[PDB]
């Protein structure tokens, strides 16, 4: 509900940025990978992780958040079948913030009633905004990990390790989270001479044993333009101060 | 309109033939009845991705005149008289995670 322009301004101004590399992994700005198994929650953890994230790099507090209290407690969505990201932010302004999931376990598929007065302090948000599609790296620089969709298909589910740039999914399913972007010097093997690999750095929720120890790496160019898979048509970022 | 909901996918989907395959191949294992089962056509699939894939089927199933495999699996055929053939309909939840190399069978409830 903000104006990008309007908040970009004040947390960028001046300060130039390097559009080759820029990892939040590396600045305090990420919390631990989850698993959501199986239940397709991933828009409650790529919520949450972008909050826990937000304090990490503004309260510089490292807490971890309950999805399940969001799973239960989330009228808007559909707790274990589906939901959208902008709503999940959406309830937690009006529950007035989420329990650590210290008091409030996650328990995936299993029935569980919700109940918000679980836990001595609540955290919260004041609001959050939607990134334009054209300014992922800027976003991520200045204001910090996205929570973003996704269009994930087989290929994706198979990754091991690297940039990858395997076929996209049919339409948009998944929800992820978007920590930072890098680049690789590779040299092509028939040319010989080496070439710059752009890639954004996507941290997913389905616990560390997948891809690089629960993250992927996504090819894009310098301006980080080349969004694969649509990574990005919906992008959100919570505000807490 | 959601992230991570389940959804249609059509009946040719390879990766789900290898689900039902794994499901009914589980059941007749799990059934004590001498005659081994088999698919008479699929009603209603969905899969929903999550930590791993998701299957959920609506088939209906048949009891046909033929051992338990000990034969190949491989297509016999479906018993004459339907009292044999104890036709009915069974819901499965097959459950893959492939970076573990690993599959279940959540659900499997018949009518």
């Amino acid at each position: 509900q903000m104006n990008y322009e309007e908040v970009i301004k004040k947390y960028r101004g001046e300060e130039n940025f390097d559009h080759a590399a820029y990892d939040w992994r590396l600045h305090s700005g990420v919390t631990p990978v989850k698993d959501q198994k199986n239940c397709g929650s991933c828009w409650a953890f790529s919520s949450i992780g972008s909050v826990e994230s937000q304090y990490a790099i503004r309260k510089n507090k490292l807490i971890t958040l309950s999805e399940q209290e969001l799973v239960d407690c989330s009228f808007k969505n559909y707790g274990c079948n589906g939901g959208l990201i902008n709503n999940a932010f959406e309830d937690m302004i009006e529950l007035g913030g989420i329990c650590p999931d210290g008091d409030y376990p996650y328990v995936s598929d299993a029935p569980n009633l919700c109940n918000i007065d679980r836990c001595t302090e609540k955290y919260g948000i004041k609001n959050y905004l939607s990134v334009p599609d054209n300014k992922l790296k800027e976003a991520l620089r200045f204001l910090g990990p996205i929570s973003i969709s996704v269009a994930v298909s087989d290929d994706f589910a198979f990754y091991k390790e690297g940039i990858f740039d395997g076929e996209c999914g049919d339409q948009l399913n998944h929800a992820v989270m978007l920590v930072g972007f890098g680049m690789k010097e590779i040299v092509n093997p028939l040319t010989k001479k080496g070439e710059k690999h752009y890639y954004y750095i996507i941290k997913n929720s389905w616990g560390q044993q997948w891809g690089e120890r629960g993250f992927i790496n996504i090819e894009t160019d310098e301006s980080g333009l080349m969004r694969k898979c649509g990574l990005g048509t919906d992008a959100f970022i919570p505000l807490i101060e | 309109r959601l992230l991570g909901a389940p959804v249609p996918v059509d009946e040719n989907d390879e990766g789900l033939q290898r689900a039902l395959q794994f499901a009914m191949a589980e059941y007749n294992r799990a059934s004590n009845d001498k005659y081994s089962s088999r698919v008479v056509r699929v009603i209603s699939a969905k899969r929903q991705l999550v930590s791993g894939i998701k299957y959920i089927l609506q088939v209906e199933i048949g009891r046909t005149t033929c051992p338990k495999s000990s034969g190949d699996l491989q297509s016999c055929e479906f018993h004459d008289e339907p009292e044999m053939a104890k036709y009915t309909t069974c819901t499965f939840v097959v459950y893959s995670i492939p970076w573990l190399n690993q599959i279940k069978l959540l659900e499997s409830k018949c009518q």
